[PDB]
């Protein structure tokens, strides 16, 4: 395994809230790709998130998610993150990051997290 | 002659947000009361249109988003808020003395949301095979950003030297780009193999999009 | 349509 | 409105002759002084000739000195550029430009450009293109033409006589291992509409005097 992904920060928040998901890799060290965000919500496909390039190449959404999530990372700690606010039920998923092993952005995700759970669900 | 020095090169900008592009000058192109430089934009298949004469005077028609500032050697082009029809190159020019001279372009992508491209695959005409060879060709449609791979596999084979791709400028409309591949090869050499693989990856798709035909199937 | 320059020709 | 409409341009032999033509109409001719501009495959523009208002005063790039002549006919509106002993590095896409003139006291800014002239200086001969279909589920099929081995640039398409715009891509060419171009142009249109709708492109080589309407049919089979 050249990359082993890992996400947490998965778990049940009111609608309206926010919920902040980390990546962390093993194996290479992740400066030299992007790092990219996708989820899966109950029999659908995996739908793409966002995408945090090398740092000063710039970070990309899906329109589901455009101005409420952010991508961030820290190459030091070889993590990733996904800050999600203003949380909607929509948005209830497995969430999971990838790397993309192309340094050309082709998107070539070889290596995938095992998913942390996001419930987006009003409750006491 | 005077050199005109444009930064950057090229620049991508989130839609709704600010773009700015500079023009330095080898020598002062000012007087206390007039700066000679100007500001075009070349959107795709077009030709240059002026933006901005005399620095910072809207040519008459131009939207307001558009603006020129500076004086002496140091001139900036602002686009606030960019919009998907900005997608273009801008250049400036002065008209100090003669030589009028152009500065070399700066590349304005606009920036949208991730789509990924839709494929399609084409195999070549009867009537092409007849003439001794096949175009083969695969699309990706309307896809952002730029960045993507195609690869031919002709019965699990990965082909290497017999492709050849053309990428559309960004569109005025969607900020998308499409992408063609066209495999070549002679009549012989294509009745050879049977199954024709385009296999695709974008940043915006969990796993690679593979189309493809069989040789002679409907 | 503006002034030449002092720098232009006659 | 103001109109300029430039022509002459094509395939020329190296050390060879052209004359471009630029029809000014919407505007007091006389009036302005009057450019061509060149643009180069690396996309720089480059200043070729102006000449002031009245003709009496004209400014010639240095590489170009000697060979071309810029020219005006107040009878015409018609701006000229003549072309001579033509080289490789005359390869561009010649603007006729309103402006550009310092002269006389006055400075008039570059403010229209026509569509612009193709110039392929080259030894090569012209060849026409082949035109070939390219024959289509998800509700969304993609049809085409491939227009294949001509020379010079450039190639126009159209569908269904300029009746369908939406949703159609004509690529940039691609300079083949041969030295001859090649493009494609594709259209989206709705699953459903293929045996129902008509679709036609129309292929345009000036240089060759080709002119085709290919039909694209999806395979009876």
């Amino acid at each position: 395994m050249q990359v082993q992904l890992q996400e947490s920060g998965g778990g049940l928040v009111q609608p309206g809230g926010s919920l902040r998901l980390s990546c962390a890799a093993s194996g290479r060290t992740i400066s030299r790709y992007a790092m990219s965000w996708f989820r899966q919500a109950p029999g659908k496909e995996r739908e793409f998130v966002a995408v945090a390039r090398r740092s000063g190449d710039g970070a990309f959404y899906a329109d589901s998610v455009q101005g409420r999530f952010t991508v961030s990372r820290d190459d030091a700690k070889n993590t990733v993150y996904l800050q999600m606010n203003s949380l909607k039920p929509e948005d209830t998923a497995v969430y999971y990051c990838a790397i993309d092993s192309d340094t050309f952005y082709s998107g070539s995700y070889d290596y995938w997290g095992q998913g942390t759970q996001v419930t987006v669900s009003a409750h006491h | 002659d005077i050199v005109l020095t444009q930064s950057p090169a090229s620049l991508a900008v989130s839609l709704g947000q600010r773009a700015t592009i500079s023009c330095r000058a080898s020598q002062s192109v000012s007087t206390s009361s007039y700066s000679y430089m100007h500001w075009f934009q070349q959107k795709p298949g077009q030709p240059p249109k002026l933006l901005i004469k005399y620095a910072s005077n809207l040519e008459s028609g131009v939207p307001a988003r558009f603006s020129g500032s500076g004086s002496g050697t140091d001139f900036t082009l602002n686009i606030h808020p960019v919009e998907e029809e900005d997608t273009a190159t801008y250049y400036c020019q002065h008209s100090w003395e003669i030589p009028l001279t152009f500065g070399a372009g700066t590349k304005l992508e606009i920036k949208r949301t991730v789509a990924a491209p839709s494929v399609f695959i084409f195999p070549p005409s009867d009537e092409q095979l007849k003439s001794g060879t096949a175009s083969v060709v695969c699309l990706l449609n309307n896809f952002y950003p730029r960045e993507a791979k195609v690869q031919w596999k002709v019965d699990n084979a990965l082909q290497s030297g017999n492709s050849q791709e053309s990428v559309t400028e960004q569109d005025s409309k969607d900020s998308t780009y499409s992408l063609s591949s066209t495999l070549t090869l002679s009549k012989a050499d294509y009745e050879k193999h049977k199954v024709y693989a385009c296999e695709v990856t974008h940043q915006g798709l969990s796993s690679p999009v593979t189309k493809s035909f069989n040789r002679g199937e409907c | 349509q503006a002034p030449a320059s002092p720098a232009a020709p006659a | 409105e103001v109109q300029l409409v430039e022509s002459g341009g094509g395939l020329v032999q190296p050390g060879g002759s052209l004359k471009l033509s630029c029809a000014a109409s919407g505007f007091t001719f006389s009036s302005y002084g009057m450019s061509w501009v060149r643009q180069t495959p690396d996309k720089r523009l480059e200043l070729v000739a102006t000449i002031n208002s009245n003709g009496g005063s004209t400014y010639y790039l240095d590489s170009v000195k000697g060979r071309f002549t810029i020219s005006r006919d107040k009878a015409k509106n018609t701006l000229y550029l003549q072309m001579s002993s033509l080289k490789s590095e005359d390869t561009a896409m010649y603007y006729c430009v309103r402006g550009g003139s310092i002269y006389d006291g006055y400075d008039y800014a570059m403010d229209y450009w026509g569509q612009g002239t193709s110039v392929t200086v080259s030894s090569a001969s012209t060849k026409g293109p082949s035109v070939f279909p390219l024959a289509p589920s998800g509700g969304t099929a993609a049809l085409g033409c491939l227009v294949k081995d001509y020379f010079p640039e450039p190639v126009t398409v159209s569908w269904n006589s300029g009746a369908l715009t939406s949703g159609v891509h004509t690529f940039p060419a691609v300079l083949q291992s041969s030295g001859l171009y090649s493009l494609s142009s594709v259209v989206t249109v709705p699953s459903s509409s293929l045996g129902t709708q008509t679709y036609i492109c129309n292929v345009n080589h000036k240089p060759s005097n080709t002119k085709v309407d290919k039909k694209v049919e999806p395979k009876s089979c």
